[PDB]
């Protein structure tokens, strides 16, 4: 419940997870460290995180193959100022992260961007996969995965998956199928509230 | 109740109107049918409408109910914002509902509404009943008292207010009903007495 | 659809310099409450602080609270 | 040039012996408009005790420059004297300018207001007026709290130095002057913030800041969310309306104001627009439902600040209360429950909150938040669930919480009590694999390349 | 100033009104007042252009810029030209007695030339 030194590291997860709009990819290569490390602080003690949930769906809107036009969750969404978001570069493959994306570079080029983009886009949609795993129960589930359903039909789109590659497509709509699965799992299973069913005193 | 001497209603705050006699520890008539919190309600006065309510609710409905059937209403109107204040005409045909910034009068011999008159910027609270049966006085929380006719109903007169005011009636001396003095309380908490003496 | 409810929030158990409990009885009913003080003694303290019989417990200010909680520490400073 | 300064406070002293004992007279008055232009230079050097010599000289100027008793001092050399203080690129002469003359004395207030407005009738000094402008907090309450002038205070009984209708008359016109002029954006997310504390009760009328706040506010954004105190200060003292104002709330409280940095005035202003008597039971479980659901992805200092908001709502409008403990009263309903599972009847993205459907949902998402990782959280979104004892929370003990004061939280304890750790600690923390132990891998390793 | 006098000619106020004519600042307001309480505002201004004469400078300059904002705005109302006319009327009676003023005027302007110039040579004896 209480650690006087476990969870403060969970508080400095939070505070960089839940603020910090992203000015560079070193950034969203370091909320996405953070996102998992705080799922594995999570794990077998089902609680929830509400800004790596906000701070996910923010980097898989703000990869950007065309636009959040609207109706995107009710999470902040903001700007990809320097052009940090995907490019029709659909033959670079899916790799995975090293560390050394935490370090800023100016002066990258941008087929150094795009499997770095690619990668942060197949980790994301890991961290989801495993986020809905571990979090089907807590009946706000479809209120709160609502959005990565709705996030992710949206970068199933025609001038969205121009950019991707079939990989990419490929885990998006096992995303999609998966999130389905476990949305009407948790509509047939939600019950109304009767908290307040109390023992009168003697 | 205007006629009977141990009859009263009651609009509470959770659906219901309900009829007491003062006898019994008991309510004689349940209604229900409102969905929101029902806070002004009246008798319809009448030699034919014996045992006629209407309440208006928060929930832009304004209802008549008979007595005799507690069903549910013989006549609803439904409006657009909610309904802060109600008052009958003394003949017993129209009937007023102050509903946010406009009032509106409806006739109850054919259900029908006749007229939305909207001559105030906040929401209209009290309603009252003026000169001869002859001039309603509206108060709003605008600080405005507007007194309107009856058979043309135009913005006949009106005052200003340093409050925004929730209660407003004009008073009557006694035999044939000269109106003494208006009183309006405000929010500011203060009963403001206008006295004319004739 | 906007009123003031400054004041309907006054039904409430105010806390005092011993009794952690005072609801609104009236301002000479709820100073009875307080251990040591009396009926006769309560309305000597109401007459010096310009405090109306009238009013309850909790229609009073922040201010015109604590008015009332220096005057029973010391009863020889104000007069009597 | 200290010897200079010290040959003015000389010169200072014989001008005013001089003015205070009094063909032959016109050098006597060429002095001071000789002097006048060395204390304009020396306004530009320590200018702080030259500001103490030009603001003696006006006392001077006003006690003997006249046959008459009325002291009349120069506004036009006064004018100058504003006119190089607000232009000089110097912070602390305008400091002691502020600190020492205009908020402690009223005379140089109502003419510093009316040498402004015609300064600036005629982009950094729009800076240095504004931060004067910002600078006269305190404003009169009455005409006897006054009470204190520098030169001449009037035994006139109705002029405009002793009536506050004036005072508030020049200063509603040097801010008229100054917002005609046109401000920047850090000067109106300035003024905003500071308005109805500071600026709205400087008005005699203040009916144009009524059409400028309403523009602000109609706009959007969180410039809104600066103005919605502003237009609270508007209905409230002289009661101009806003059209729909509690849609208008609605539409305001949205996707990302919980993370902004103004929430805390912002709930602070919400609590007296939900303590209103006249609401229905819809709008306030309106506002609560979409406060729930925007607290899903709320910050936990926010949540700590919504629940105990909800705590006394839930007090106040029981008809609420069907959003914490509903019951299917028919057993078919029972029936139709467990055949299919219930879907929210709550519209989010309504427009108005009287038909938004939020009575008969429920608070699934307070009973969600309650597994928060925080602990305070999580106790905190338990007195929903456990028992309604206390009759009230104040909001003042849980408003102005932070990510330093949660982080400091941990800090202000004791160092250790002794902690626990964990036993039988794996070796392949790092491995990819480690196919030998069956233990599976960490998720991290798993998606993280080391190598 | 808009929203205001909007409010005042909507719900018929006198001191919001008074308040805002008392008073660029005039330009703004009438630009961002409503269409529909334009005649309101102009029945509003004859009324007080008749009930006090000493107020003409700035009511004829709130009608002015009235009619210059707000023309064609009349026209699509158009069963409302009976407002106009109040105000043909008003500012007719305004225009009324013309011409015997001016030549009291020019009887006037003659006595004060004389007391001019012999102030004039008062000064400089």
């Amino acid at each position: 419940h209480f650690h006087q030194v476990c969870t403060p590291a969970m508080l400095a997860i939070a505070r960089y997870l839940g603020q910090k709009v992203p000015a560079a990819l070193s950034d969203f290569a370091v909320g996405i460290y953070l996102s998992i490390l705080a799922l594995q602080y999570q794990d077998f003690a089902k609680r929830y995180v509400p800004e790596m949930m906000n701070f996910l769906l923010n980097t898989l809107c703000a990869l950007a193959p065309e636009r959040a036009k609207s109706k995107l969750g009710n999470f902040p969404v903001h700007e990809p100022p320097a052009g940090i978001r995907i490019k029709d570069a659909t033959n670079t493959p899916i790799r995975q992260l090293n560390c050394g994306d935490c370090l800023r570079k100016d002066e990258l080029s941008p087929a150094e961007t795009s499997s770095l983009q690619i990668a942060i886009l197949s980790t994301a949609t890991a961290i989801l996969k495993s986020a809905a795993d571990t979090w089907h129960k807590l009946p706000a589930f479809i209120e709160s995965f609502q959005p990565a359903l709705s996030v992710a039909q949206h970068l199933l789109t025609k001038p969205n998956a121009s950019h991707l590659p079939s990989s990419l497509t490929s885990k998006l709509n096992d995303l999609a199928s998966h999130l389905s699965r476990l949305l009407q799992l948790s509509r047939l299973s939600r019950r109304p509230l009767e908290l307040h069913h109390h023992r009168p005193l003697a | 109740s205007p006629t009977e001497l141990t009859t009263l209603m009651s609009c509470s705050d959770d659906k219901t109107v309900r009829l007491w006699d003062l006898p019994s520890n008991d309510p004689t008539r349940l209604f229900t049918g409102h969905t929101d919190y029902v806070r002004c309600g009246a008798f319809m006065p009448g030699s034919a409408n014996s045992n006629l309510l209407v309440s208006g609710s928060y929930d832009e409905t304004v209802r008549v109910w008979d007595a005799r059937a507690p069903g549910g209403a013989v006549m609803t109107f439904k409006h657009a914002d909610p309904i802060e204040d109600v008052l009958p005409l003394p003949s017993g045909t129209t009937l007023l509902a102050a509903s946010g910034n406009a009032i509106s009068v409806l006739d109850l011999v054919a259900a029908k509404p006749l007229r939305l008159i909207t001559n105030h910027q906040k929401t209209v609270t009290s309603l009252s009943l003026a000169s001869q049966g002859r001039r309603v006085v509206s108060g709003s929380l605008d600080g405005h008292v507007k007194v309107f006719e009856t058979t043309s109903w135009n913005v006949v007169a009106g005052a200003k207010y340093p409050s925004p005011i929730l209660s407003l009636s004009v008073i009557t001396a006694g035999a044939s009903h000269d109106d003494r003095h208006l009183a309006v309380g405000m929010q500011s908490g203060v009963l403001s007495i206008r006295t004319r003496l004739s | 659809s906007l009123v003031s409810g400054e004041k309907t929030n006054f039904n409430h158990i105010l806390r005092l310099l011993n009794t952690n409990v005072d609801g609104k009885q009236k301002v000479v009913y709820a100073l009875t409450q307080i251990k040591g003080v009396g009926r006769r003694y309560s309305n000597l303290v109401c007459k010096k602080a310009d405090v109306d019989l009238k009013k309850r417990a909790g229609e009073l200010t922040s201010e015109e609270l604590e008015r009332l909680v220096t005057i029973i520490q010391n009863p020889l400073a104000y007069k009597i | 040039p200290k010897w200079s300064l010290a040959a003015a406070e000389a010169l200072c002293r014989v001008f005013v012996r001089l003015l205070a004992a009094g063909t032959i007279i016109n050098w006597l008055r060429d002095r001071l408009s000789d002097y006048d232009g060395v204390l304009l230079s020396m306004l530009q050097s320590l200018a702080v005790h030259a500001l103490v010599l030009a603001m003696a000289v006006l006392k001077a100027q006003a006690q003997h420059l006249t046959d008459r008793e009325e002291a009349i001092f120069p506004r036009s050399f006064f004018l100058e004297i504003i006119a190089v203080v607000l232009e000089s690129p110097i912070e602390h002469l305008r400091g002691h300018f502020s600190e020492n003359f205009v908020k402690k004395y009223d005379d140089i207030r109502f003419y510093t207001f009316e040498a402004i407005k015609h300064f600036l009738t005629e982009e950094d000094v729009r800076n240095n007026v504004f931060n004067l402008l910002l600078s006269i907090e305190d404003v009169p309450e009455s005409n006897d709290s006054l009470e204190n002038f520098f030169i001449e205070r009037p035994p006139k009984k109705k002029h405009p130095l002793l009536s506050l209708s004036q005072h508030k008359k020049q200063a509603q016109e040097a801010w008229l002057a100054f917002m005609h002029l046109g401000l920047s954006k850090e000067q109106r997310k300035k003024v905003l913030e500071v308005m109805s504390a500071s600026i709205a009760p400087w008005f005699t009328k203040p009916e144009m800041l009524m059409d400028f706040l309403t523009d602000c506010y109609n706009s959007g954004g969180s410039v809104s969310l600066l103005a919605l105190s502003g237009v609270f200060y508007l209905i409230q003292e002289r009661n101009l309306d806003y059209p729909e104002f509690y849609t208008k709330l609605y539409s305001l409280l949205d996707a990302d104001i919980l993370h902004s940095k103004y929430r805390s005035r912002f709930f602070r202003l919400l609590d007296t627009f939900l303590a209103s008597t006249h609401l229905p039971a819809v709008l306030v479980a309106s506002f609560i439902k979409r406060l729930a659901r925007l607290a899903l992805n709320a910050p936990p200092s926010a949540i700590v600040v919504i629940v105990p908001w909800f705590y006394n709502l839930f007090k106040k409008h029981p008809l609420t209360t069907f959003m914490m403990h509903r019951v299917p009263r028919t057993k078919e309903e029972r029936e139709k429950l467990e055949k299919d599972g219930l879907d929210d009847p709550f519209l989010p993205n309504e427009t108005d909150p009287m038909e938004t459907r939020a009575i008969d949902s429920c608070l699934w998402e307070i009973v969600q938040l309650q597994s928060h990782y925080h602990p305070n959280v999580a106790t905190i979104c338990k007195i929903i669930s456990e028992q309604f004892t206390k009759q009230a929370y104040n909001l003042e003990d849980f408003l102005d919480h932070s990510y330093g004061s949660l982080l400091e939280a941990e800090m202000t304890k004791e160092v250790k009590k002794p902690p626990v750790i964990e036993f039988m600690i794996p070796k392949h923390i790092f491995t990819k694999a480690a196919p030998e132990e069956e233990k599976k891998d960490s998720l991290l390793v798993s998606l993280w390349d080391f190598g | 100033l808009g929203t205001v006098l909007n409010q005042a000619l909507r719900t018929d106020d006198s001191d919001l009104l008074e308040s805002c004519l008392q008073t660029l600042i005039i330009q703004n307001t009438i630009n961002r007042m409503d269409s529909s309480l334009a005649g309101t505002l102009l029945s509003k201004l004859a009324a007080r252009m008749h009930r006090r004469p000493g107020r003409a400078f700035g009511l004829m300059r709130w009608i002015q810029w009235t009619l210059v904002a707000h023309g064609g705005a009349l026209v699509t109302q158009p069963d409302l030209i009976n407002r106009l006319t109040e105000l043909s009327r008003v500012l007719e009676e305004r225009s009324r007695g013309l011409s015997s003023l001016l030549a009291l005027k020019g009887k006037l302007d003659m006595l004060d030339a004389q007391l001019k110039y012999r102030k004039a040579l008062k000064m400089a004896g």
